[PDB]
């Protein structure tokens, strides 16, 4: 889930990814 | 053409300021206009008494050649865009992602009149370029058309000769009834019938057969095995025009235009066209061409092909690797390779989709697109380019029905990203040659009627065999065609068969190649005598009338646009340039 | 995506007229630190990208990359970041490869990419780094695309680009079929209000959220409510959470302009069929039911600001006030009693906005204009009115009004009394020529707006929202439209597998918790880890029926699509389905434009140009040689005289037309004798 | 024969026109200065009677002088010389 | 093209235009000599033919 | 809830049989909620008369040609399926042809029993040569719309019952289209233009009173459901 | 460019004329001259009375009183209502 | 010879893109390049070789 | 030859949604006659909506009101899914007020006479202790849709705040033909006809209210004589 408050959004995703996507405004 | 009221308001405000002043609708112009400018509804019903039959110059943006303005009868429509005809959006090469064209308003009577006569949008249907017509049907209209004519065996209620205990069940005693019989869920639009029309004129062939000598077809009747569509299809063209009992694919509707501006007056043309766009929609809807996962069928021995070309290919890799053959000699073999199992893979595919498919639907009728679109879809995508420009050797073995993986787009990228830079670069350098152009032949207008020279070129005009026969040279059309003859054609010391001075078009051209001469010196501006500019026999037939140019026309601009409009069509190559900067 | 953005032309960078196409092209050395997606579509191709995903930047200026290291075959979880020459130092395979989860590649022979951008079958050790995932090539707004992998680059290009083009709509339903880069997209984008310490809700409105922090203190967060954006549009953020819910550090607690419950929502889903009807949807257009209008489906709010200041003059000062010169009562019934028009009057185009007037100073009249004030009464009224009217197009209601004065001792310039803007907002519903896309790069203007009842309905009687082209799909090579459109019906109307004799054979490799599902649950194909359409087309097959048994949707994905306008069935059943659309900033009344006489130029004595003014249109060079080829020379005389640059000829046109008179001769155009003057000034006698 | 009705600003037909004329462009000048003349008929119908003549077809109920002119050459009812 | 090269040596040589080109009557207003410009169709006279206006 | 804009009817008579209708103005869109049940009304709901199986001796069962004549069989059959004859007798009545001699045949040679009326006696259906002689046992009956070829419920031994399609239908194509009459003021108001060429049995206005008529019982039906409803109202005329 | 010919004042102001020199022959001879040499319209020099009456030989008060009658003759509606709509 | 080298020439590219232009559109412009001549010759008149 | 005049059977299927079916018509008839109804019931048949509302803490549509949950255009957004028949084509007011904590739902409207609100269960608005609701609602009789009747062509004040209305009683319309198609020409569709409405009228009315708009159009095709 990664996000406290996030609605179930079921993937369809076969992998798993170990790094999650990071601070997009980091730049 | 369209327009919506809320910019026609503000286009023709001083003749509707003029009109609503003269019913007294305002005591001074001052009061018309703030009328006007707060829009009390009346002005409506003046604007609408104002705007009738006068016509409007639409523009859009860039003006590539001479059809890129055109002036239509304006007719006011609800909402804020240009409401704008179908069959024009061709002329101006205008798509409806958001495109905008621009209006522009003939003030005097000298304007007016010309953008009624001149730029009006039915009296310009040809090229200027090469005569064929540019309000042909396209990309709906022309699969409604191929739908609508094409003839199923086995369909519901054909025609088969069903002699015992009954007769053949297949016949018809009218249109009408066939129209009823079709309605009801008897007859399929498509079944090959026995019709029996008395409105239609028949083909050469049955007219020669039954009366020859005078074959006019409002009184008498004949029998006819087409389908219901071709009949349904044939009432939209003319009553002179004969029967054509085909298959309406993009060539033959070309074909048919074609001859029947030719013919026909402009009028009649502008008419049939119209109809012609009316039947080809109803018909498109009621088609069924949707594009479905299932409606794309990836080719079951794809997984033969591939694996067979995978043994191809590993060789030349073991033989690069242990080293027999070097690096651009293993590309050369890979390239090689892969184009034949590119094409041995889409081979595969034509072979198995059945003709009824959508896609392939749209591909063989001439609506839109080729078979390699068909090719990347389902099937392979073949060979990427580089950004060099070589190609990778690996290549993408995917279909994008199946989907690409990651390294594979990340390699298609490459090749469309090139394409579209090319493609922005390409549409300025031909700006450029089109505005080069034109300002080197703008001197040339037709300023006699006739030079009276005697000189002019040859022109090749379908060679021999080793058989002896004539064959038909492939580029006539564009070299030979409506040129008029300098000299005379007679053969063998028999009689001549086309004199000095005749438009050269299909006939004599037929009569020309019956009586087996090949080479004819026909007049060109080449040879013209006149110094300001040239005359009118040796320009000949302007493609964009069908008849003899006049002695004002300024064909050096007309020249110029239609050798730079294409230019944005032209790919760069597959050292020799052999693309738009050759 | 306007942050995050890298720009190839700058101070120093390379300039367009400078522009070498090599620096245009994708090489593979930006897989992980550029997207070869996203891009202008213009003359600005390649040279403006953006950053990646996971993309990082170096304390050198140098990008990153973040890559798992894999020793001898054990794909290792030391995620380590890498820059260019690292990448080409070593071989990097592919996350979508077997993998057992312990390392060891299941086929020895794997994907690789090598230093110069080569592609082999590497032996399964000598493989050093992996990717962190797929979709790493791809930028942020490119990774809300569902189905990329089917889409040709130019219509992902398209769709990329005109996924930043969405206005945001009245309720902003959020996509039923997605990636998973809308949540963390939206959550990151600093448009959501995200709750810093976990608590519990103290309070709501329509204006904060007063939270709870756990150990005593509260916190307000204030709303942003009805803010107009740089571009004209609205920047609502109404409060999801309730009155006593609890919320933690980290939580959405605010959806902004285009979210809904925290993820991504640029537009609504709409049933789609795909069949070409009647010709209006010919050409990329688009036909739309009325219900969308109906029921405010596709509704804008745009918000345009008006303002006008108050500066001193030579001959005194500029005046706001009620009392205008030469005007009437019924326009001076929208302001108040100084100046300004009260919040909450709906004006037209041309209305007063702020009542104001200069002193103009003493001229001389004219002896007829003399007479009719000595006729009449009036006094010379020696101000002049030049007030702040709404202009052309332009209404709405008026949603608030700040003012500056100089005299409330505020930051206005040098020798500007009072500085007053005002904020008219309006509610632009949907209509035709209004510009729509899905998001795949299929976009299109609306063709015409058919009622609701001469609209194609299923056999539930449902009738479809939009009816799109056939004819679009195949030759632009896009068919992710398609597949997002047979996966929307499958999520829409939910499915159930029926594991009961074992589960099927496409639903090995699906996962669980997705055999089944309830109608209108979202779910979300990521980018490159995607849907499998035959997993796709199992799930098809296995729909669940609407209110009734019945079951609309065949296993091909074609309904049987009766007509609404005649009413007959038609004759094969076509593709249907749920789509997702977005309203895009293209909208007609930006972009409408008439002027039949409005100001003009000042050196030469041309026409103005561009919407904000009246102005014409360029009638430029290719116009001219198309009008020199018709050989109507009559027309360009017109178009080059007197419409644009004979200045007595321009109001001997206006007088004669209202007049009714002939259109008279024209004469010589101004920007020649300018010309002339040039010329001559330049040392040559031109006679 | 086989035409159609024309409509709208098609009326007369352009083919049946350019039989009078020898190229379009004559037959534009041609209508110009009919509409030219028409419109000062027009304009000097109130004030007292002068050499300007016309239209000689029955105009409609609010025509363009222009289509006036236009129908006016369809019927065969003026004469005109080049340069 | 080179707006200044091809200017200074017409100035050099007095190079007299003679107004009888195409872009030269588009720059300058006057009608085109092309099309409906020309003096063959540029001249019409159109008279009603009396026995038309012995109808009037 | 008045119409606000009354919509009129005015014909437009072409030939003595096919007649252009146009209703304007009408509330958009209901042209195609009208001129859809209008054209179907036409086709497939006046009572009219056809053949249905036509008995002709020498041909027992090469259904190819007819001894002693020029047209063949099927050209007689298509033929005699345009025949417009008129019929009050609700049973199938049987009529007879016969001619002796070479010469025409022509439509007003048969002969009918009561009730039965021809309309076009001068229509041309065969051509006698060489003396031939021909016997044509017609049925004629009367039904509605156009039923398709009733096949052999009777026995096989009744050879001349071999049937025809029977366009009963006195309409023969009825098309249409709609417009968008002054789409400013108005607000887009539609205008239906019927077009209906029947065959001389009938008048196209006698055509469509008659499908009005059986419209509005029709719809009389729903309307006898809570007569007591708002609709709309035309007004007067 | 503000100092352009706005180009609907133009006409505006040439049907203004029209109108004005209309209402001005609604007058008598001595009127509509007494007004035109009142206003200026004829040399854009308005003369005063004095002047007015010497080309007209009279006193300067009597085209004080004439001036009076036509401002009260052209101050009722039936000459007013086609020039009030002109400001 | 040049003209008839030259329209085959332009010609071949149109007809690779399957694009038809009507060779009096391209002999037109060639009529146009070919029109000057260079001097070699004054003569006696005023031609600068 | 088959006469057998048709007939309209009635099946109450739910409360608001009932299914007519029609027997036995003329073959290809049925598709074309269900059509008819369709597009006469889904556009045509009158009704009443709230045409303009008016709160009293606001002065224009894109505010906010001191303490409800929502804004002022999201409770636009919720009043357009009212559903109310009025009885006679003034318009009459009705009146919402609320104040302290609690949902406001539609059944706290009062309606004069003749109005009627149709479900209580709507979710208006939410409120708390510093919020207060007072609105104000315009019912209007028509039919069809209307857009947003302006508030400057209507003499109302600053604080009139007009909605679009949506006439429409009628929900959801379809059909299913049983054509029979023998083999022995008694043949004969069999129009299976299903109208759903929106809890305002019951479908009899909604049927016979189309019936009557269409017996009142063809009579005029039945008219030229
Ligand atoms: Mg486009
Ligand atoms: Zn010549």
């Amino acid at each position: 889930n990664s996000v406290p408050g996030a609605p179930n959004r079921v993937s369809f995703a076969k992998l798993r990814e170990p790094l999650e996507v990071p601070g997009l405004l980091d730049v | 053409c369209g327009l919506p009221k809320l910019m026609a308001l503000e286009l023709f405000k001083p003749f509707v300021m003029k009109r609503l002043v003269d019913l007294n609708h305002a005591q001074n112009i001052k009061s018309a206009k703030r009328m006007v400018e707060r829009q009390r509804p009346q002005v409506w019903d003046v604007l609408e008494e104002v705007i009738a039959e006068h016509p409007v110059l639409l523009n859009r943006a860039p003006t590539l050649h001479r059809l890129g303005i055109q002036a239509f009868e304006p007719m006011l429509v609800e909402g804020k865009a240009i409401q704008l005809h179908p069959l024009v959006c061709e002329a101006f090469n205008a798509d409806f992602d958001g495109d905008q064209m621009a209006v522009h308003l003939p003030l005097s009577a000298e304007a007016q009149a010309e953008a009624r006569i001149l730029m009006l949008s039915s009296n310009n249907i040809l090229s200027p370029a090469s005569g064929r017509p540019l309000a042909m049907p396209r990309l709906d209209m022309v699969t409604g058309l191929y739908y609508l004519t094409t003839e199923v065996p086995g369909d519901t209620g054909e025609y088969q000769p069903a002699s015992g205990d009954h007769p053949e069940t297949g016949v018809y005693s009218s249109p009408a009834e066939a129209i009823m019989a079709a309605d009801r869920g008897v007859l399929s639009v498509r079944a090959k019938i026995k019709v029996r029309l008395t409105q239609l004129r028949p083909p050469v062939e049955i007219e020669a057969e039954l009366f020859g000598h005078s074959g006019w077809q409002p009184g008498d009747a004949w029998m006819a095995e087409t389908t219901l569509g071709r009949v349904m299809f044939n009432e939209l063209l003319p009553l002179g025009y004969p029967f054509v009992n085909k298959q309406m694919h993009k060539k033959v509707q070309a074909a048919i235009i074609n001859d029947l501006a030719e013919r026909y007056p402009m009028i009649v043309v502008a008419q049939t066209v119209d109809k012609l766009k009316d039947a080809g929609f109803y018909w498109a809807t009621r088609s069924g061409v949707t594009v479905s996962m299932a409606d794309v069928l990836v080719p079951p021995r794809k997984k033969e092909i591939l694996d067979h070309y995978e043994e191809r290919a590993d060789k030349v890799e073991k033989q690069f690797q242990r080293g027999a053959l070097n690096h651009d000699e293993r590309n050369e073999a890979l390239v090689e390779i892969w184009k034949e199992a590119t094409d041995e893979v889409g081979q595969a595919l034509r072979e198995h989709y059945p003709d009824d498919n959508p896609i392939i639907t749209i591909v063989d009728s001439g609506a839109t697109g080729n078979f390699t679109q068909t090719r990347t879809l389902a099937g392979m995508k073949g060979l990427v380019t580089n950004p060099k420009g070589e190609f990778i050797p690996r290549p993408v073995k995917s279909s994008f029905r199946e989907g690409l993986t990651v390294l594979e787009y990340f390699i298609n990228t490459h090749g469309a990203r090139k394409g579209l830079a090319d493609t922005a670069l390409r549409t300025a350098d031909s700006g450029y040659l089109t505005r080069r152009l034109v300002d080197v032949s703008q001197d040339v207008i037709v300023r006699e009627h006739d030079c009276q020279t005697e000189r002019g070129i040859v022109v090749e005009l379908a060679e021999r065999a080793p058989d002896g026969t004539l064959i038909r040279d492939p580029y006539i059309e564009t070299s030979a065609y409506a040129r008029t003859l300098g000299t005379d054609a007679v053969d063998e010391a028999g009689n001549v068969i086309v004199e000095r001075g005749q438009d050269l078009g299909d006939p004599e051209i037929d009569a020309l190649l019956a009586a087996g001469i090949t080479q004819v010196k026909v007049r060109s501006v080449l040879t013209c005598a006149t110094s300001t500019g040239v005359c009118a026999t040796c320009y000949g037939r302007s493609m964009a009338t069908g008849k003899l140019v006049d002695i004002g026309e300024a064909v050096g601009i007309v020249a110029a646009q239609s050798i730079g409009e294409p230019g944005t069509q032209l790919t760069m190559r597959t050292d020799i340039t052999g693309g738009l900067p050759r | 995506t306007h942050k995050r953005r890298l720009l190839a032309l700058g101070p120093g960078g390379l300039s367009r007229e400078r522009a070498g196409l090599e620096v245009r092209d994708v090489h593979p050395s930006h897989y992980g630190r550029m997207c070869p997606i996203e891009t202008p579509e213009g003359p600005n191709i390649g040279l403006i990208g953006s950053l990646s995903v996971y993309a990082r930047v170096n304390p050198f200026g140098f990008i990153e990359t973040p890559y798992r290291k894999v020793v001898d075959g054990v794909v290792s979880d030391e995620i380590v970041y890498l820059t260019a020459d690292e990448e080409d130092r070593h071989v990097v395979a592919q996350a979508n490869s077997p993998i057992d989860a312990d390392g060891r590649f299941v086929e020895p022979r794997v994907l690789v990419r090598r230093k110069a951008g080569e592609v082999e079958y590497v032996p399964s050790s000598e493989v050093d780094y992996m990717d962190v995932s797929p979709r790493q090539m791809v930028s942020v707004a490119t990774a809300m695309i569902p189905f990329l992998e089917h889409d040709d680059a130019n219509r992902a290009l398209m769709g990329a680009n005109m996924q930043r083009q969405a206005v945001p709509l009245v309720r902003s339903e959020a996509p039923l079929v997605g990636t998973g880069m809308e949540l963390r997209a939206a959550i990151d984008a600093g448009d959501v209000v995200v709750a810093e310490e976990s608590g519990v809700i103290e309070e709501v409105s329509a204006d904060y959220i007063t939270v709870m922090h756990d150990n005593g203190t509260r916190r307000t967060y204030r709303m942003r409510k009805f803010a107009r954006s740089n571009h004209g549009t609205c920047a609502n953020q109404c409060p999801i959470v309730d009155a006593g819910d609890r919320v933690e550090a980290g939580q959405v607690i605010a959806d902004g302009p285009c979210t809904d419950d925290g993820e991504m929502a640029l537009g609504k889903n709409l049933l789609v069929a795909i069949m070409p009807w009647e010709g209006h949807n010919y050409e990329d257009a688009i036909i739309l039911s009325n219900r969308l209008v109906e029921e405010d489906v596709l509704t804008s709010i745009h918000i345009e600001e008006h303002e006008i200041d108050a500066r001193d003059t030579k001959l005194g000062a500029e005046e706001i006030t009620r009392d205008i010169p030469n005007i009437s009562d019924e326009v001076l019934a929208d302001l108040d009693e100084r100046g300004i028009v009260r919040i909450g009057a709906e004006v037209r185009d041309g209305d007063i906005l702020v009542g104001k007037v200069t002193p103009k100073g003493e001229t001389e009249l004219t002896p007829e204009e003399r007479l009719l004030r000595a006729i009449f009464g009036e006094k010379a009224r020696e101000v002049r009115d030049t007030s702040l009217k709404v202009p052309h197009g332009e209404s709405g209601k008026v949603i608030g009004i700040r003012v500056f004065s100089r005299e409330d001792e505020d930051e206005l310039p040098a020798g500007v009394n009072e500085l007053v803007r005002v904020y008219v907002a309006q509610k632009r519903k949907i209509s035709d020529g209004d510009k729509l896309a899905g998001r795949h790069g299929n976009k299109g203007v609306i063709g015409k707006i058919l009622p609701v009842e001469d609209m194609p309905f299923l056999a539930d009687g449902t009738p479809v929202d939009i009816i799109l082209n056939t004819h679009g799909v195949p030759r632009r090579m896009n068919i992710g439209q398609i597949l997002e459109t047979h996966l929307g019906w499958c999520a829409h109307s939910g499915w159930k597998v029926d594991a009961a004799k074992g589960v099927p054979d496409w639903a090995a490799r699906l996962p669980d918790e997705l055999l089944e599902a309830q109608p209108n649950a979202i779910v979300s194909t990521p980018v490159f880890d995607g849907a499998q359409e035959a997993e796709l087309q199992g799930l098809l097959s296995c729909t669940l029926p609407n209110r009734d048994g019945d079951v609309l949707v065949d296993a091909d994905g074609k309904a049987m699509l009766f007509d609404g306008r005649s009413g007959e069935p038609f004759p094969y059943p076509v593709t249907v389905g749920y789509m997702y659309i977005m309203k895009l900033h293209h909208l007609v009344d930006d972009k409408i434009h008439a002027r039949s006489t409005g100001p003009y130029s000042m050196i030469t004595q041309q026409p103005l140009g561009g919407k904000a003014q009246f102005g014409g249109q360029r009638f430029g060079e290719m116009e001219c040689w198309a009008m020199q080829a018709y050989g109507a020379a009559y027309t360009l005389q017109e178009l080059l005289t007197i419409k644009s640059d004979d200045t007595v000829g321009r109001v001997k046109v206006y007088e004669a037309i209202v007049k009714g008179e002939n259109i008279p001769e024209p004469g010589i155009p101004e920007s020649f004798k300018v010309l002339l003057k040039e010329l001559q000034s330049l040392c040559l006698n031109v006679e | 024969g086989g035409y159609d009705t024309p409509l709208g600003i098609t009326n007369p037909p352009i083919d049946e026109l350019l039989d009078r004329v020898s190229s379009k462009y004559a037959l534009v000048i041609y209508a110009a200065k009919r509409a030219r003349q028409i419109n000062d008929y027009y304009n000097q119908l109130g004030e007292g009677i002068l050499e300007y003549v016309g239209p000689l077809v029955e105009p409609g109920l609010q025509e363009k002088p222009l289509s006036i002119a236009l129908r006016e050459i369809h019927a065969d009812l003026l004469e005109h010389t080049e340069g | 093209q080179e707006t200044t090269r091809v200017l200074t040596d017409a100035a050099i040589n007095c190079r007299s235009d003679k107004l009888n080109g195409l872009k030269e009557n588009v720059i300058i207003g006057k009608l085109i000599p092309a099309g409906t410009g020309i003096n063959r169709y540029r001249n019409i006279a159109v008279q009603p033919t009396e026995e038309a206006r012995a109808a009037a | 809830m008045l119409i606000s804009q009354r919509p009129t009817l005015s014909e437009d008579v072409l030939t003595d049989n096919r007649s252009q209708f146009v209703i304007e103005p009408l509330e958009p869109g209901f042209g195609y909620t009208l001129g859809n049940s209008l054209r179907r009304t036409l086709l497939s709901s006046i009572p009219g008369a056809a053949v249905t199986s036509i008995r002709i001796d020498g041909v027992l069962h090469e259904f190819t040609t007819v001894p002693g004549v020029k047209e063949d069989v099927t050209e007689i059959i298509l033929n005699l399926k345009s025949l417009v004859v008129s019929s009050e007798e609700d049973e199938p009545v049987t009529m007879y042809l016969r001619k002796q001699g070479p010469g025409e045949v022509t439509a007003g040679d048969i002969v009918p029993p009561a009730g039965v009326t021809v309309h076009n006696p001068g229509m041309h259906i065969a051509t006698l040569n060489d003396k031939g002689k021909l016997e044509v046992e017609l049925v004629v009956e009367r039904g509605r719309g156009y039923v398709p070829a009733v096949q052999n419920r009777a026995s096989g031994a009744e050879i001349g019952r071999i049937p025809v399609d029977s366009i009963y239908s006195p309409v023969l194509k009825v098309t249409y289209k709609v417009d968008a009459t002054r789409v400013e003021q108005r607000t887009d108001f539609d205008k239906l233009i019927l077009d209906v060429e029947t065959k001389n049995s009938i008048s196209p206005r006698d055509a469509l009173a008659s499908a009005g008529k059986t419209l509005v019982e029709l719809f009389g039906l729903a309307r006898e459901l809570n007569v007591e409803a708002e609709g709309i109202e035309i007004g007067p005329s | 460019d503000s100092e352009a010919v706005v180009a609907v004042d133009a006409v505006s102001f040439t049907l203004l004329q029209d109108q004005l020199q209309s209402v001005l022959d609604t007058l008598s001879e001595r009127e509509a001259g007494v007004v035109r040499l009142r206003f200026g319209l004829t040399d854009g020099q308005p003369r005063t009375l004095d002047e007015i009456g010497q080309v007209y030989g009279v006193t300067r008060e009597r085209i004080r009183q004439i001036e009076s009658k036509t401002m009260s003759k052209l101050r009722h509606p039936s000459r007013s209502q086609v020039l009030r709509d002109y400001l | 010879e040049v003209q008839i080298h030259l329209v085959r020439e332009v010609q071949e590219v149109y007809r690779a893109q399957g694009v038809s232009i009507h060779d009096k559109h391209i002999e037109v412009i060639v009529r146009q390049m070919l029109r000057r001549v260079t001097i070699i010759d004054s003569g006696s008149t005023e031609f600068l070789p």
